[PDB]
RNA sequence: UUAAAGUUGCUGCAGUUAAAAAGCUCGUAGUUGGAUCU
RNA sequence: GCGCAAGACGGACCAGAGCGAAAGCAUUUGCCAAGAAUGUUUUCAUUAAUCAAGAACGAAAGUCGGAGGUUCGAAGACGAUCAGAUACCGUCGUAGUUCCGACCAUAAACGAUGCCGACCGGCGAUGCGGCGGCGUUAUUCCCAUGACCCGCCGGGCAGCUUCCGGGAAACCAAAGUCUUUGGGUUCCGGGGGGAGUAUGGUUGCAAAGCUGAAACUUAAAGGAAUUGACGGAAGGGCACCACC
């Protein structure tokens, strides 16, 4: 948000972050992560600033809305609380989702039958998608993730700070993303609120 | 020791990824359809990739598997994931707040919620392990 | 060439530590250097209990403890197996075995 | 890069890191150039125009290419203050 | 063993300073 | 104990500008810090800077733009005369093309092609390039 | 960090460093101004004095040196000069 | 006998394990020495 | 079992804890002088760093006289084992081990890493001093004061992690900031042997310490890491041509 009055956040999106706890991190904290956070509060838990948040997810929405073509992006999470959000935004925008476990070589061996050369990346987990991430520093590739404030920000070019540990935060934030990658192109008005609830983008426990 | 072999493991996987709506439970049936579609050789290596046909059925219905892939069943975990409750999760008539994280919304001009509630924070400031 | 860091001792920012004696040899170890066993055992073993109570004048009498400190040159506690010996990188895991699961 | 005649006598012009200012080289393959799409001030869409930043394999290394991006972008207008 | 040779070494000249003196 | 101040006012920018950081502090200031600071400045190899006053030696922050390779100190401050320049510029810079040499001459503190062209000898301070 | 800004360090920042490693060296001492509570004279002291300061006439005593900052006795206040 | 020899090293070598930092501290000569004045 | 005496020794608490220039330092209490760190809007005002000569201390063993001699124990005398044992094992046991006063000046005296100063990544602990802050406890209260809890600052012993950079590598936040080569200064090395030997000088009661060659001989000796082979090194598995 470019100091935009109509890129500000909301009182309806503050009040879904509120809820599904993404204000709050770990106990511990990362010294490149410091920036991002409010205070620490007595039983020792973080708090991330909600403004910083926003002003982050924009600035990856922005990066994922100059890759011309859909696909090009590839979205991969490797815990499941993030394999539901995962497949769902990538049949939303387009790109291509990698949930599960990542095969070594998928971006560096040419000759591998899931071989791809994706021009952007972005991932739930620093710390959990770290093969992905260390992958991408051998073909050129910009990263954008998700990350907490116990996160190392080593390849991560983007960095949204957010509790990517619960799982209603995870399912939030990536449909934010989404939510925010199509009201940048253009397919979805900006006044009327997304038909789509959050809750397709949660994890559920059986 | 009775253990199959990446041979008959693997064309009895294809067999079941190419062909899952004519496989069933029944041993005798799925042997009779093995040879009518696969080409293969003699009845001792033709019974025991439709045995682990016959096998490997039985898992499909406990739920999937990380070996095969049916477009149905893709079909049937997509309507599955297509579930949303009436009333989220996140939409609450009171969310209950810190006052720390009270005066990080003051800071963010959010003051004016109506749906927040304070509370009273913990007192003794123990949450550590203990060493040792 | 220079296997441990420590020298295998635990002697730091000082120069002397005084020496102790084996158990097993009565051979001079520094104290730092010994491996030490603290040992809390019962005087009777459980092929004996049973025929210990039957036998006792008090009811509900626990029975008393046995509490020996063991030291050990690095030579005994290998030949007794005591102490094992591991891989390069295992060498610098100095967690206590898994006994208290 | 240019003799006297004022012909420049240069293979090719490397790039230079947005951060750091250094030399990005050929087998830099840690090195990314990534475009930050620009929008309306009225609607808010994609106008069809970027801004583009060159971050080199040494500074992504180093942990501070996240920080080193937002700099840039906050120099550029399309973060806001604070 | 390096040890013994020196002490090898030194028992020769203990013995050579006794014949080789000055008297001599 | 600290001898040659402005030797460590050269290697705390020399170790500065190799961590990629944008700005360095220089404790204590001098004023042959100050000039040599300057010679390097005028030739784009610094940009501004700024002396904090502590009604002591005062100190330096110094903004760093990328552009610097190397600076170095000589010690002890050799005696340069004009006909031996060559050498010297032979032995520390690394081409023709780029590279300054700073020496202290009567006619003040400057580099190695200034001294040249006033024609004078002098005592070496150092290099950058 | 990278890019920290050393010549305007925030006030936090600055009274949280060692008082000869800031920025310009400051004490952390202060003359705080005690009243003696039955006698009517007000008197300067040292926060970290060493000497056990009493009053003049009113012969009491104001303060007992400790490791630190020196203790005041019970029923003396005071509030810190300027 | 010179270069090769950056294997005598002022330019310009080495001293944890290959050759090698005195057991330790004091101390005279020697060597070196913080801002600051148009 | 109850007493008496003699000399030696300070267990368990005791730690990758503390102190000292290093050797080194552990029962209580008292006296004597000394010391670091922290605190400081005190004082002097360059009074400093490293050091030929020259000096103080310096484990253990060893040498001279006095005292005492529990235990252990070179030498020695035996009993075993063994093909042989002048050894390893066992029984005794001299000097010594202890104290007082003089010599001796050596150790794998090691972090195998001189000292002083600047810069260069994180994280959690720990010892000391100081500063701040909810709340527990010294029983119900006044404040200080102690024991916990959460942080910050300085000086210490260390630990984990890192594509900081180095290195032949092992590895090292120093062993980094080195062909992009200069902060100050002391000592010391130049293929392997002969050889730390001979000789001269010097110190010492002695034993010995310090300084210290050459003739001659030799194409390698050596350091890190890698595949095997082997181990009277440790863990697993298989076989009626193994056992049960
Ligand atoms: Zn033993």
């Amino acid at each position: 948000s470019g100091a935009l009055d109509v890129l500000q956040m909301k009182e309806e999106d503050v009040l879904k972050f509120l809820a599904a706890g993404t204000h709050l991190g770990g106990t511990n904290l990362d010294f490149q992560m410091e920036q991002y956070i409010y205070k620490r509060k007595s039983d020792g838990i973080y708090i991330i600033n909600l403004k910083r948040t926003w002003e982050k997810l924009l600035l990856a929405a922005r990066a994922i809305v100059a890759i011309e073509n859909p696909a090009d992006v590839s979205v991969i999470s490797s815990r499941n609380t993030g394999q539901r959000a995962v497949l769902k935004f990538a049949a939303a925008t387009g790109a291509t989702p990698i949930a599960g476990r990542f095969t070594p070589g998928t971006f560096t061996n040419q000759i591998q039958a899931a071989f791809r050369e994706p021009r952007l990346l972005v991932v739930t987990d620093p710390r959990a998608d770290h093969q992905p991430l260390t992958e991408a520093s051998y073909v050129n590739l910009p990263t954008i993730a998700l990350c907490n404030t116990d996160s190392p920000l080593r390849y991560v070019d983007i960095a949204i700070p957010c509790n990517n540990k619960g799982a209603h935060s995870v399912g939030l934030m990536w449909w934010m993303l989404a939510r925010e990658v199509l009201r940048m192109r253009g397919t979805i008005s900006r006044e009327h609120p997304w038909e789509v609830m959050p809750d397709l983008y949660f994890y559920r426990d059986p | 020791g009775r253990v199959r072999t990446k041979t008959v493991k693997k064309a009895a996987r294809v067999i079941i990824e190419k062909y899952y709506t004519r496989l069933g439970n029944d041993f005798h049936t799925n042997k009779r359809v093995c040879e009518e579609i696969a080409i293969i050789p003699s009845k001792k290596l033709r019974n025991k990739i439709a045995g682990y046909v016959t096998h490997l059925m039985k898992r499909i219905q406990r739920g999937p598997v990380r070996g095969i892939s049916i477009k149905l069943q893709e079909e049937e975990r997509e309507r599955r994931d297509n579930y949303v409750p009436e009333v989220s999760a996140l939409d609450q008539e009171i969310i209950e707040v810190d006052p720390d994280t009270k005066e990080m919304l003051k800071l963010l001009d959010f003051g004016s919620l109506s749906n927040l509630q304070v509370t009273q924070p913990t007192v003794g400031m123990n949450f550590k392990t203990p060493r040792g | 060439t220079k296997k441990r860091r420590n020298n295998g001792r635990a002697k730091k920012g000082r120069g002397h530590v005084q020496p102790i004696r084996c158990t097993n040899c009565a051979r001079c170890v520094p104290k730092d250097k010994a491996i030490k066993k603290f040992v809390i055992r019962n005087i009777v073993e459980a092929a004996a209990v049973r025929d210990i109570s039957e036998a006792s004048v008090f009811d509900a009498y626990v029975l008393p403890k046995l509490y020996v400190k063991l030291h050990y040159c690095v030579s005994c506690a290998i030949h007794s197996k005591v102490v094992r010996n591991r891989s390069r990188e295992a060498r610098k895991d100095r967690t206590p075995p898994p006994r208290f699961r | 890069m240019q003799n006297d005649a004022g012909e420049f006598v240069d293979l090719y012009v490397p790039r230079k890191c947005s951060a750091s200012n250094r030399i990005i080289g050929a087998k830099d393959h840690a090195s990314i150039q990534m475009n930050v799409a620009e929008v309306d001030k009225v609607t808010g869409r994609f106008n069809g125009q970027f801004k583009t930043y060159a971050i080199c394999g040494a500074i992504r290394r180093m942990g501070e290419s996240d920080d080193s991006i937002l700099r840039l972008a906050k120099a550029d207008g399309i973060v806001s203050k604070n | 063993r390096a040890k013994w040779r020196k002490k090898r070494m030194r028992r020769l000249k203990r013995k050579r300073r006794k014949m080789r003196q000055r008297s001599k | 104990v600290r001898m040659n101040v402005l030797a460590d006012a050269l290697k705390s920018i020399n170790n500065a500008e190799k961590r990629g950081k944008r700005q360095v502090l220089i404790r204590p200031c001098s004023k042959v810090i100050v000039r040599f600071l300057t010679v390097m400045m005028k030739h784009g190899y610094i940009g501004e800077f700024e002396i904090i006053d502590d009604h002591r030696a005062g100190k330096i922050v110094v903004n760093l733009t990328g552009r610097l390779n190397k600076c170095g100190v000589i010690s002890p401050r050799f005696d340069v005369q004009l006909k031996d320049l060559e050498k010297w510029q032979n032995n520390l810079l690394p081409s023709r093309q780029f590279g300054f040499i700073v020496l202290t001459t009567s006619a003040g503190i400057m580099d190695h092609e200034e001294a040249r062209r006033k024609h004078t000898g002098g005592k070496i301070l150092g290099f950058f390039f | 960090p990278l890019a920290k800004d050393l010549l305007h360090p925030s006030p936090e920042e600055e009274k949280r460093k060692h008082k000869k490693k800031r920025l310009v060296q400051s004490p952390n001492s202060y003359f705080m101004d005690v009243k003696c509570p039955g006698c009517y004279k007000i008197t300067t002291v040292f926060s970290h004095a060493q000497t056990v300061v009493l009053c003049v006439g009113c012969s009491t005593v104001l303060c007992q040196p400790t490791g630190g900052k020196a203790r005041l006795t019970e029923g003396c206040s005071f509030r810190r000069k300027q």
